């Protein structure tokens, strides 16, 4: 990814004066989870950027969110989570965004479709009436050989990852890796998501 | 020539429990009724 991350990586040193009054709200929130949790004797990553402050002094960092909503998002993933450690590391999840604003005629009634903003940006109101089940999903197990005392690392992708076309992986638990190790996996280690149909 | 798998002869289990009393008003949760 050369060419395909200089704009993203100009956007990197852009929008930090975006949070300039955010650095604060960033890093706040996860101090007093680190002191709540330390003295126990508890909030999601929800990084609200307005869209004023991005439409403020950008362009073409801002039109390509209501165009091509598909290359851009995990952009403003990867300057946020490595402005989390390099705030607060010393103390021993991706924060992925809420993106609240104004959207300037997208209040589409899903009594009618797009026929041109397919796979854009979209607000829709209304009432719910369906309220289905709740149920775990992994995203990455952690595979281990218990001969000699190593670990592994595999991650499977879904329809969840919302803008990549990634070559699915339908294994549930791939055993044997390349030796002669009977495998184990620490689950307690791994990582899960839950998913929740709604119409 | 094959030794005894060991799940064969244990004829015994493992049990767990946990803790929810002064003990944990001592100093340090594991056993809140959620």
């Amino acid at each position: 990814p050369d060419a395909v991350f200089g704009d993203r990586v100009r956007r990197f040193q852009e929008f930090l004066d975006t949070f300039t009054s955010y650095r604060d709200s960033v890093r706040s929130i996860q101090v007093y989870n680190s002191n709540n949790a330390a003295n126990y004797n508890i909030l999601p990553h929800r990084i609200i950027i307005s869209l004023d402050d991005l439409r403020e002094f950008d362009r073409s960092f801002w039109s390509g969110i209501l165009v091509e909503p598909a290359y851009f998002i995990p952009p403003a993933e990867k300057a946020l989570t490595d402005l989390a450690d390099s705030m607060d590391d010393v103390p021993h999840h991706p924060w992925k965004l809420s993106f609240k604003g104004s959207f300037g005629a997208h209040a589409l009634s899903p009594r009618t479709l797009t026929a041109q903003h397919l796979n854009k940006l979209v607000s829709v109101e209304g009432i719910v009436t369906k309220t289905s089940l709740v149920r775990p999903k992994l995203i990455r197990s952690v595979h281990y050989a218990a001969k000699t005392g190593r670990f592994h690392y595999r991650d499977y992708t879904d329809a969840t990852t919302t803008l990549t076309t990634r070559i699915p992986t339908p294994a549930i638990y791939p055993t044997e890796d390349t030796e002669g190790n009977k495998l184990t996996t620490e689950y307690g280690y791994s990582t899960f998501i839950d998913h929740q149909r709604i119409t | 020539t094959e030794l005894f798998p060991p799940n064969l002869t244990r004829r015994y289990f493992l049990y767990f429990k946990p803790l929810s009393q002064n003990c944990a008003r001592r100093y340090r949760i594991s056993s809140k009724p959620l």
